[PDB]
RNA sequence: GUGAACAGCCUCUAGUUGAUAGAAUAAUGUAGAUAAGGGAAGUCGGCAAAAUAGAUCCGUAACUUCGGGAUAAGGAUUGGC
RNA sequence: AAGGUAGCCAAAUGCCUCGUCAUCUAAUUAGUGACGCGCAUGAAUGGAUUAACGAGAUUCCCACUGUCCCUAUCUA
RNA sequence: GCAGUCAAGCGUUCAUAGCGACAUUGCUUUUUGAUUCUUCGAUGUCGGCUCUUCCUAUCAUACCGAAGCAGAAUUCGGUAAGCGUUGGAUUGUUCACCCACUAAUAGGGAACGUGAGCUGGGUUUAGACCGUCGUGAGACAGGUUAGUUUUACCCUACUGAUGAAUGUUACCGCAAUAGUAAUUGAACUUAGUACGAGAGGAACAGUUCAUUCGGAUAAUUGGUUUUUGCGGCUGUCUGAUCAGGCAUUGCCGCGAAGCUACCAUCCGCUGGAUUAUGGCUGAACGCCUCUAAGUCAGAAUCCAUGCUAGAACGCGGUGAUUUC
C-alpha cells in the first residue's frame, strides 16, 4: 500500500480514508477528513489555522 | 380493471411473517451431509459479534481490470472462545421424523453452564446435577449404560457445548449452551469422541480454516413497531396528501371483501432469524499470539483490537474469526458459524487471500493513528508527559 | 462500441441535466434526454454516469448542431464515486464530448481533465485526452 | 437600548406565574427544520417550499397619454479600532 | 326594409377541428405570429387600438429549490 | 372483438410454407345497443396517483416443431402466466399521437378494483362572459372563468403483541401444516470461423461485469445535530472584568455516538419427477409405425434440498422438585 499527505493539513491518509478531489486545471487534492475538506472550501489559508503541520513549521513549533 | 403500469411485487413473502424472533440464539436448521469415510469433527462454532474493520489485499482474478491490483475491502471480526463439551444427545428415525432418545452429561459443569438453569440464580441452592453427578460416583454403570443404548439405536450424534462467556468482556456471565451435530466416523465412532471430550475444550481452529467459505446464522437487530414506507419500501404518497402520507393509499379490492396476507402493513421490524451464506474467511486469530493484526507486508506489532476498543465492545483476548463482508446481528450478540451445505467451486471460493494491511485506527471517531507509538512520532511531547 | 465492460460507478446525472461540453465541436452544454443500456422501473429517472453513452440535444452553441438529438460520452462527474481501491473522488463539474453511436468523437482535442473510466473504456476519447485523472 | 420607526428583539415601574398531572419516547400524525449529485424529469397547474431582501455608490431597455415604465434589468461596498 | 361597410378573428365568439402554414421543443390537442365563404365576428345590443394599473385567466425564459429521481434524519 | 370448417384462386411452376373469395358453424362479455329484475326514508359519479391479486386469446425470456428456414434476419405453430413489460412533450382526459431507451415496451378482470386512501383538472348547484335561438322570462348532449371533499374508539378481516388451563419449574430438541425468489442483458473469447459466388455473418463451452428484485449490514464515504460538545457573531440584561441569562433550538463553522443511502458495502443453494417435442423396442395390420403393453432423453414447469414461522387443545429428551 502507499500512505498519502493531506493537501490542507498534513496529516497521513491511510487506504479508504477521505476523499481526492480534482480542481478545474486538473490538480489533485487529498484530504484525510471532512474537516479539512470543508475548511479548504471556505477558502481558509491553511497557515493560518493553528494545528495544521504548515501552521507550526511557519511559527517553528 | 387492470392497473395502469406494471412494477414489482414490494418485499419478499418468503420472510413471513415479520415477528419477533422465538430466541435470542438462531436456530440452526440443517447441517451439512454427513461422510462417514472422514475423521469426527465439529459442523458448527459458537462466537461472539465484536465490530468491523477495514483490510488491503491483493486481488487474484485472472480477466479483470483489478488483477494483481490492491483493493480495499471491508471485515467482520467474530470473538471465539473455546466452547467446552459438557454432553451427548442420540437421535433415531422415526416416520414422524428425527426423536431424540437419551441424554448423556458430563460428570463436572462449571457454574457457566449451570447458570443457564437458572431465573434466580442468586436466592437458588443450586442443586442442579446434584442427584446425576452420583451416577459417576459407583463404577460407572448407569453412565455407560445409556452410552451403550446410544451406540445401539442413535443415527444421529450431537453434542452439547457452552461458550466460555467469562473470557469475553460481556457482562452477561450465563454461558450460552447449544447442539453442534458430529460428522465423519461410524456412529461408534462418534459417541467415543464426545466421551473423551467431556469436559474438554475444542478450539476454532480445529473446525475451521483459512480461504473457507462458511455461513452466518443470527437474530438481526431490533427496531420495534415501524411503518410500511421503511418496513417494506413502499412509495411515500404526495405532499397534498390528507390524513398521512407514510402508508399505502389502496390495501384492497372490493372483492374479495377482506384484506390479503400479501399487503404491506406496519408492525415489528427487525429481530429476525437470518441464514446468510457464503462468506470467506480471511484469517483464524490466535489469543495468545501478539501482533494479531500484523501480516507479513506490515510487519508493525499490534493486535486486532483497535486503539480505544472495539466500540461498544471492548478489546479482543481470545481466539477470533475474520468474516469479508457484513454480518446479520449487532455487536455483543451470539452469532453460530456453520460449513457450507455443498461444494462451492465459482473460483470465488478457491481463491487464496493473503492479508497486506490491516486497520487498527480508533473506530471513536476520524482516527488517525494505528498504534500509540505512530501518534507520539507524528505529534512529538506533550504537556501531559 | 464499448470496448470492454465498467464497474459499477455511482449516478449523479439523470434525465434534464445539463453538462458541460469537452471538446472543440463548437457546443457548448450538452442536454441529457437518455442513457444507453438503462433498465426499466416505475417513476426512476434513467440516469448516466463517467463512461456511459447518452443521446443528447444541445443547447447553446453553432446553430447547426441545434434542434437535433446526438449521441454523448461524460468525460467528468461532480458526484462522488468509490473506485474498487477504496479512494472517493469527485471532478468541478460535470462535462461530456459529442461522438457518433461508434464511439468516434466529432470534434479533435478535449479540455480539462478526463476520468480514467472513461479512458478505458473508449479508445478515441483516451486519444484526444491531455491529462487522466 | 438597538433601529428610519408606535416594526421585531431585550430591560425598569406595575401586574401575573393562571390553562389536570406523573412516567416513557413505537407506528401514524400536527407544528418547526436540514439534506450528497441532478434541478420541475413531479403535477391539471412550480401547489408548497426555496431563492431575493436594509443602506451607500454605479448603472438602467422596449414602449409611452411625456406624467411614467423604474427599486427596470445588471454590478460593487458594509465589522472593530 | 336594407344585404355586413371600416375593422377584427379557429379570438372568452369556428360545428367540422387536434383547421392550414410558420415559429417555439428531442418530441407540443398547449403558446405566439399569419391565412379567412366567418356552423353562428362587426360598429354607444358599441368596433378597433391602447401607456399605467391587477391576491384576474394563459405561454415561455433566468434564478431557485425534497415537486420529483428516492428517500433519510432531528425537535416540540 | 376473437377462433374454426369447405377450397374457387394468390403464391414463376405448386389449393392449404405463408395467404385465401363465394358460403357456413361457433366462442367471448375488455365495445355499443336491446331490456327494466334489484336500489329514488341516497350502494358517493370521470380520470390520474398508490397497492395487491387473478385470467391467457403470449410482447419478452426457457425448451421445441414448420418454412418459398444456406448464413444473418424474419415468419407460422406447440408446451408454458414461472419471471418482467419503462422514462417523457401536448391533452382533465379513457383513448390518441410523437420523442427515446429497452430482452420487451402484450391484452384484460377484480361493484367499468381502489374518494371514512388521496387528489378535484373534467362533468354536474348557486356568480359572470360570448355566439346562435327566443317578443320576453330564458334555452343550448356549444365555448370560457371562479367555485366547503365530513366521522371509525364498535364487529370482522389483516398486521404485529400478550395469555388461563394440560403435577410444578427450567433447559435442549423434533416438524404436521402454511409460506417461499431470484431476474435479464452486455463485452471479451469461440471467430471474421461455420454458411455463402459475393455482400454479409452465427452458435455451445469458458471468462469478466452490468440490469430489475430480495435479505442484511455501518469498517469506509455521504446525509442528519438538543452531544445545545467546542469555537465564533449580533442585540439586550447582570456596575466593569471573569462568567452567564433572554431572543419559543438566536444565528454561523466544525462536530463524535446513534440512525441511515444502488448516495455506502456484503450475500442470494442443487437434486429429482415431468410438459411440448425428439427417440428405443414393438404389435395391432406377415410389411410398416415413439404407443397399444413396456421404455430413453427432455422447459424459466412441478415436488423436494435449502430458507421463514412453529399446531397457543401436535410430540420427544433431560435437570431440580419445598416439612413449620
Ligand atoms: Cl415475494
Ligand atoms: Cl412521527
Ligand atoms: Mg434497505
Ligand atoms: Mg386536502
Ligand atoms: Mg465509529
Ligand atoms: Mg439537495
Ligand atoms: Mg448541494
Ligand atoms: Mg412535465
Ligand atoms: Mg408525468
Ligand atoms: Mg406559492
Ligand atoms: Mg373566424
Ligand atoms: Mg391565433
Ligand atoms: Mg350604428
Ligand atoms: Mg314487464
Ligand atoms: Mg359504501
Ligand atoms: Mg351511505
Ligand atoms: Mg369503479
Ligand atoms: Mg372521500
Ligand atoms: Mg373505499
Ligand atoms: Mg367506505
Ligand atoms: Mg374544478
Ligand atoms: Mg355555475
Ligand atoms: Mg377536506
Ligand atoms: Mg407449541
Amino acid at each position: 500500500m502507499k500512505v498519502e499527505i493531506d493537501s490542507f493539513s498534513g496529516a497521513k491518509i491511510y487506504p479508504g480514508r477521505g476523499t481526492l478531489f480534482v480542481r478545474g486545471d486538473s490538480k489533485i487534492f487529498r484530504f484525510q477528513n471532512s474537516k479539512s475538506a470543508s475548511l479548504f472550501k471556505q477558502r481558509k489559508n491553511p497557515r493560518r489555522i493553528a494545528w495544521t503541520v504548515l501552521f507550526r513549521k511557519h511559527h517553528k513549533k | 380493471s387492470h392497473r395502469k403500469y406494471e412494477a414489482p411485487r414490494h418485499g419478499h413473502l418468503g420472510f413471513l411473517p415479520r415477528k419477533r424472533a422465538a430466541s435470542i440464539r438462531a436456530r440452526v436448521k440443517a447441517f451439512p451431509k454427513d461422510d462417514r469415510s472422514k475423521p469426527v469433527a465439529l459442523t458448527s462454532f459458537l462466537g461472539y459479534k465484536a465490530g468491523m474493520t477495514t483490510i488491503v489485499r491483493d486481488l487474484d482474478r485472472p480477466g479483470s481490470k483489478f488483477h494483481k491490483r490492491e483493493v480495499v475491502e471491508a471485515v467482520t471480526v467474530v470473538d471465539t472462545p473455546p466452547v467446552v463439551v459438557v454432553g451427548v444427545v442420540g437421535y433415531v428415525e422415526t416416520p414422524r421424523g428425527l426423536r431424540s432418545l437419551t441424554t448423556v452429561w458430563a460428570e463436572h459443569l462449571s457454574d457457566e453452564v449451570k447458570r443457564r438453569f437458572y431465573k434466580n440464580w442468586y436466592k437458588s441452592k443450586k442443586k442442579a446435577f446434584t442427584k446425576y453427578s452420583a451416577k459417576y460416583a459407583q463404577d460407572g454403570a448407569g453412565i455407560e449404560r445409556e452410552l451403550a443404548r446410544i451406540k445401539k439405536y442413535a443415527s444421529v450424534v450431537r453434542v452439547l457445548v457452552h461458550t466460555q462467556i467469562r473470557k469475553t468482556p460481556l457482562a452477561q456471565k450465563k454461558a450460552h449452551l447449544a447442539e453442534i451435530q458430529l460428522n465423519g466416523g461410524s456412529i461408534s465412532e462418534k459417541v467415543d469422541w464426545a466421551r473423551e471430550h467431556f469436559e474438554k475444550t475444542v478450539a476454532v481452529d480445529s473446525v475451521f480454516e483459512q480461504n473457507e467459505m462458511i455461513d452466518a446464522i443470527a437474530v438481526t437487530k431490533g427496531h420495534g413497531f415501524e411503518g410500511v414506507t421503511h418496513r417494506w419500501g413502499t412509495k411515500k404518497l404526495p405532499r397534498k396528501t390528507h390524513r398521512g402520507l407514510r402508508k399505502v393509499a389502496c390495501i384492497g379490492a372490493w372483492h374479495p371483501a377482506h384484506v390479503m396476507w400479501s399487503v404491506a402493513r406496519a408492525g415489528q421490524r427487525g429481530y429476525h432469524s437470518r441464514t446468510s451464506i457464503n462468506h470467506k474467511i480471511y484469517r483464524v486469530g490466535k489469543g495468545d499470539d501478539e501482533a494479531n493484526g500484523a501480516t507479513s507486508f506490515d510487519r508493525t506489532k499490534k493486535t486486532i483490537t483497535p486503539m480505544g476498543g472495539f466500540v461498544h465492545y471492548g478489546e479482543i483476548k481470545n481466539d477470533f474469526i475474520m468474516v469479508k463482508g457484513c454480518i446479520p446481528g449487532n455487536r455483543k450478540r451470539i452469532v453460530t458459524l456453520r460449513k457450507s451445505l455443498y461444494t462451492n467451486t465459482s473460483r470465488k471460493a478457491l481463491e487464496e487471500v493473503s492479508l497486506k494491511w490491516i486497520d487498527t485506527a480508533s473506530k471513536f471517531g476520524k482516527g488517525r493513528f494505528q498504534t500509540p507509538a505512530e501518534k507520539h512520532a507524528f505529534m512529538g511531547t506533550l504537556k501531559k508527559d | 462500441g464499448a470496448q470492454g465492460t465498467k464497474f459499477r460507478i455511482s449516478l449523479g446525472l439523470p434525465v434534464g441535466a445539463i453538462m458541460n461540453c469537452a471538446d472543440n465541436s463548437g457546443a457548448r452544454n450538452l442536454y441529457i434526454i437518455a442513457v444507453k443500456g438503462s433498465g426499466s422501473r416505475l417513476n426512476r429517472l434513467p440516469a448516466a454516469s463517467l463512461g456511459d453513452m447518452v443521446m443528447a440535444t444541445v443547447k447553446k452553441g453553432k446553430p447547426e448542431l441545434r434542434k437535433k438529438v446526438m449521441p454523448a460520452i461524460v468525460v467528468r462527474q461532480a458526484k462522488s464515486w468509490r473506485r474498487r481501491d477504496g479512494v472517493f473522488l469527485y471532478f468541478e463539474d460535470n462535462a461530456g464530448v459529442i461522438a457518433n453511436p461508434k464511439g468516434e468523437m466529432k470534434g479533435s482535442a478535449i479540455t480539462g481533465p478526463v476520468g480514467k473510466e472513461c479512458a478505458d473504456l473508449w479508445p478515441r476519447v483516451a486519444s484526444n485526452s491531455g491529462v487522466v485523472v
